[PDB]
């Protein structure tokens, strides 16, 4: 666990269109709330990766292990039964803690990513912003909606704002 | 107050909820299913091949041509077989077929089946056709297995036949012949004329004599004596030959047979239908591109895992915490 | 200097210590163990069900009723047998039981068992019960199979006798016979004065004719002749016919059996109990909430699974570095 | 890993009672050990939930896959004897690993709780303390035994102190 | 400027990748291969113990001693069978080996093997040893089984012979013995003397009473009769006792063995050679360190796990992200 | 993910000799690229007890269920195929899932390491650095050689240079 979603980050945002993670900005001029396409799209496609292995891979033969057995032949057919179902049980086994196992992964991977994207925009800023360590920063200088967005797509540059700071 | 931006995630109205190896009951955003648990609940076709109902008879009855089934002489292939686990016709005359559960498992399900003349039944020499009141056919006439021929004496004699077979069909050729047992010495004497008869049969890998188990049976449908039918699959270039004075019953039919015990024999109580799958179960057809379900232990071709198991949902979205 | 306030973890007195994928021999806060280890190393009544010891006697000896063996006329059902593999006792008279690997597996272990009389012993006809110095009974006397009675000759004459079962218990009955081969025809001569006498045994499934092979065998105690015992299971509603002019064990007590084939024929020398687990090995009883065993690969029951693995430790507290 | 046990804070406390993770302070007043039975429970928690769900999870048939048979059947016996010896070598393997991946993942998992509880101490105090870079933190004004609580607690307010630092 | 430091990491020259679970095809520094898919193709000695190929005989004509194959007389040990799918030499004498199947298992490897005489071939009595020209042997003589012994009339007159085997030996010792039935009761005049022979087998365990069944069969080789060879694992202690007044091909050459059914009877057309490995397949040897193998299902000794999958590459480096 | 490789430290260095992690120098008298021993080493040792563990404890028997059969024995033959056949589908899937499983916490073990190390450093600096968030720190004093290797080496004190900042 990274200690951002449910973390620090206390809560979630009800109307985030297309999106799993983004921002939410307040400037003179409105608000205020885009998905970050960037790292949304990429743990989409990690999901998407990772559900497509956990089932493509399956490309083995899984019907019953069966045959015909007439009722003289009783010992042969209850073995045959015994290891279909022994078969069955270990892949009961591994298909209930596979799951289990994914989804402790699954969700900890989110709680990384919005916790990287968090990180990402602490080092744009850098002394221009003071840190709320509730997910939010405070800005030290004016921001446009033009500044906003060098704030969403990486390329906010600190030298061009140390003054009013 | 200033200027500010916040990172956050998302939030939705769900009850949707998954459990992690840590956590039981985990709000998510978004969740998938991993197990199939809906089925046709009939009979289908199974990738593009129909299966074959037995109807009335079981798959004795059926293998060998009681003649109150329905022929099996028009049928090129089958998934699996559906039989009546009570039906009526089986081997009408009382008697029993000889490791059949073998023959079950082999017949399962066939991507190549079409049955051929061995022998022609006039080829034996001088016998008669015996019929009987036990196995009669669609109308109501004497009639015997459509498979086998119930040789017995031309003129008060029963001359030494001898047939032979050549697999030259280039597959695997299953082949029946059967002995009947009289009630007694006086009734193979009536029947066959000669006293301790014999019957033959032969390849050139193995060899098996057959003689007469006189006696009554507490049989079925009239008959009291008792018959006793065998196969063997000759494989493409082996050869198989017939010897007998008496009590035997003649191979008329065989089936030519390729790809073979690829299938199976429901005897699920479900309706026949007109979909096509490519998961058959004994409860119901099964199309889906999941690979696990907990519908049913017995299926059939390229099938989900079954596993016992609830539904197993996995998660996509992350969890589902409440807005601030 | 100034107030502070620190975080730390804990620290403790353990040589405890797990292996990880990564590091082996991590010292650890604390552990538990997934395989178990102990057991009570006696055989002990399985989930509430007593085993059956079968003394001084083989299976065979049992089932057919030995003389010497005692009697199973009083059980109700077993979770499984304890077997001596040097049993002085089994068949007392020189003989074989024909397919004892199946029936020793389909009574391995029954949930509802009792002994019954399938045909009245006397109910058969003219004929005698014989005994011999072979099956020499608790007291010292001559005596027979409890399951079984030799019937020879009476006053010269060797009637053809014929009884048939019904299976009405609405469960499964199996029923023994035996055929008896003397050393001679001239042995056949004054046992069943018949010359070539004849069993047959029939249901409305199969049909099997017994004829007599005689000779000397190299047997055990006094007898130099051979028995050769057959069963077979009737089904709910099926029947079974005898018929004989010789030679012939009949059937007197047959056993009627559900939910069968739940067991283990255990050969291990060591001792009952009166503990109670889950699940029983060769080796003893296993009584745990854990999943794993390597105690013994030979289990039945609701047993952990046996593998082939030392202690395996889980880890649940942190690691333990030691204090600053 | 995330750095924290055996990582940036060196040592382990013994005479931590009742307790995995907590905070040892010191004050003109005394000190000063006690657990955080938040995060503790916490883990205890995970903990439990893992282990019951690696038992709970197997519920199928495990005992021998073997019949009976006599000495004639040798064959018969010995293919069940290899499927029975297969079943168990893949059980055996599944053990051993899970059991490896998982002691893998529950160290790390506290060595992320501890950092976590670190990281949200420092969030508390900001500016009001100085991080010493091994668990400790000093601060720049006076503090309560009350003060302490708050700290421990989570309600610590960094402004009701601004000044004296 | 300033002085400075900078962390980083490992780049290099590689269009190394791997899969993860969330990702295709991501550069790695390094990896490794999990399955191993390189084999000698050729058959190799198994773990120091070199295998036994058949030449031109099949495993039946082997094993009873088929005057055309070479000897197993000077066999100790094999880990493996080799065995052309068509080869020439099998029985020579038309007739069949009775549960070949189980023997084949058997002997697919054996660890401790040689041949051992049983009884004397001349201590029997007053016969004589028939040969014949289906069994002809190195030179061009007329010959037969060197593990049976083909009885018939001397002067007129054939015995009732009897010999019986004890197995002291300690291990399990494979015994041979035959049945010839002869095309008619004339021939068996001929060859025996005696009308309707019989030969009796048995131990202290079972006992089988073998009768002659006369017919011309199709057989090969000129001859037209037909023999079926039985056999039977003599257990350490136990003994075998043969009576036969005609018919009988008696036990000369037996086999004592010990841990058995080890090996396997590859069929496959590749050359055998002077290396050796710790794992045969059909294919190949295997020799390698690796536990995953996609080469060849059929495969025997310690073995690396065959999987159904493409080349698996584990990463031990980390992502390799181009410098900036 | 960690954020470190192929995140804040946007690119690997070629030329990196011996080692997996290191540092980068440059003061007035060169430059300046060597491995951490320490950091490295622990890493290889543990991708080595992950890989010899993957192997080392697949010790069972693994060579094919299958026995010899006659033309007449079919369906005991069609059996022993099949479970040969599950049983072999029961390893495939695994292998495939393990090495995938693994390599994702391969590369993030690396990430780990690289991010651990580089907060190691910044932990070292204190004040006496300015964190550009790259992956590079900016000394706000001089650097000897002998420096830059207590720097290396984690005995750098920020007490013996607070002055010069
Ligand atoms: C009081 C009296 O005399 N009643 C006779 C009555 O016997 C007779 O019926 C015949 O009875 C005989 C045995 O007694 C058979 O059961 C005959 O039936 C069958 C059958 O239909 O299967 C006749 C059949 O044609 C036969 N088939 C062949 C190939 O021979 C079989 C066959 O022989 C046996 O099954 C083999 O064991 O027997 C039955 O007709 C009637 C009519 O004849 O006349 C009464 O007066
Ligand atoms: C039912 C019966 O006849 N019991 C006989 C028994 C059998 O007749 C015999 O086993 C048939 O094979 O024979 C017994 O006793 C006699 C011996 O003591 C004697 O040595 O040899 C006799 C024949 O030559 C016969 O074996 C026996 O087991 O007691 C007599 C018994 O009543
Ligand atoms: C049919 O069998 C006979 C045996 O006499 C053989 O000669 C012939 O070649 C076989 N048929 C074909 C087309 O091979």
């Amino acid at each position: 666990l990274f200690g951002a979603i449910a973390g620090f980050i206390e809560g979630g945002w009800p109307g985030l269109i297309n999106g799993w993670y983004g921002f939410q900005h307040q400037n003179e001029q409105g608000t205020g709330i885009a998905a970050d396409k960037e790292s949304t799209q990429k743990a989409i496609d990690q999901i998407t990766t990772k559900i497509n292995n956990i089932i493509d891979k399956m490309n083995g033969n899984y019907d019953s292990i069966r045959g015909e057995f007439n009722q003289v032949e009783k010992r042969i057919n209850m073995l045959a039964d015994r290891i279909d179902d022994a078969v069955t049980d270990i892949w009961s086994y591994n298909a209930k803690l596979l799951v289990l196992l994914e989804n402790d992964k699954t969700l900890d991977m989110h709680d990384a990513n919005v916790k990287n994207l968090h990180e990402q925009v602490r080092r744009e800023l850098k002394d221009n912003a003071i840190d709320e360590g509730n997910g939010c920063f405070e800005l030290l200088h004016k921001c446009n909606d033009s500044c906003m967005e060098t704030i969403r797509n990486g390329t906010y540059d600190h030298t061009e704002y140390a003054e009013e700071s | 107050i200033q200027d500010r931006i916040c990172v956050g995630y998302l939030s939705t109205n769900s009850s949707e909820r998954v459990d992690t190896l840590l956590e039981n009951g985990v709000p998510v955003t978004s969740s998938i299913d991993l197990i199939e648990t809906n089925h046709t609940g009939t009979y289908c076709s199974l990738n593009g091949v129909s299966p074959v109902h037995l109807g009335d008879c079981s798959f004795e009855g059926w293998i060998v041509g009681n003649p109150a089934c329905t022929s099996n002489f028009g049928i090129r292939e089958w998934s699996y077989l559906i039989e009546d686990p009570a039906a009526p016709h089986g081997l009408c005359y009382p008697g029993e077929l000889n490791n059949n559960g073998e023959l079950r498992h082999l017949f399962s399900g066939i991507r190549s089946f079409s049955r051929t003349e061995l022998i022609p039944p006039t080829s034996w020499g001088e016998v008669l056709d015996g019929t009987t009141s036990a196995c009669r056919d669609n109308t109501g006439t004497n009639s015997f297995y459509r498979n086998l021929v119930w040789f017995i004496k031309k003129n008060n004699r029963y001359p030494v036949i001898s047939k032979t077979y050549n697999n030259t069909t280039g597959r695997d050729v299953l082949v029946l012949w059967g002995i009947h047992h009289p009630v007694s010495v006086d009734e193979t004497k009536t029947l066959y004329v000669n006293s301790d008869p014999y019957t033959l049969v032969s390849t050139k890998s193995w060899s098996e004599k057959y003689k007469l188990e006189t006696g009554v049976r507490p049989g079925y449908n009239g008959q009291r004596s008792w018959m006793k039918i065998y196969w063997s699959l000759i494989h493409p270039g082996e050869m198989i030959t017939f010897e007998s004075n008496g009590g035997f019953l003649a191979p008329r039919y065989g089936y030519i047979i390729e790809e073979y015990g690829k299938g199976r024999i429901f005897q699920s109580r479900i309706r026949m239908s007109r979909c096509n799958t490519k998961c058959q179960t004994s409860v119901g057809g099964i199309n889906t591109n999941r690979t696990f379900q907990n519908i049913d232990k017995n299926a059939l071709g390229d099938c989900p895992k079954y596993i016992k198991s609830g539904q197993l949902k996995l998660a996509t979205g992350l969890r589902n915490v409440p807005a601030i």
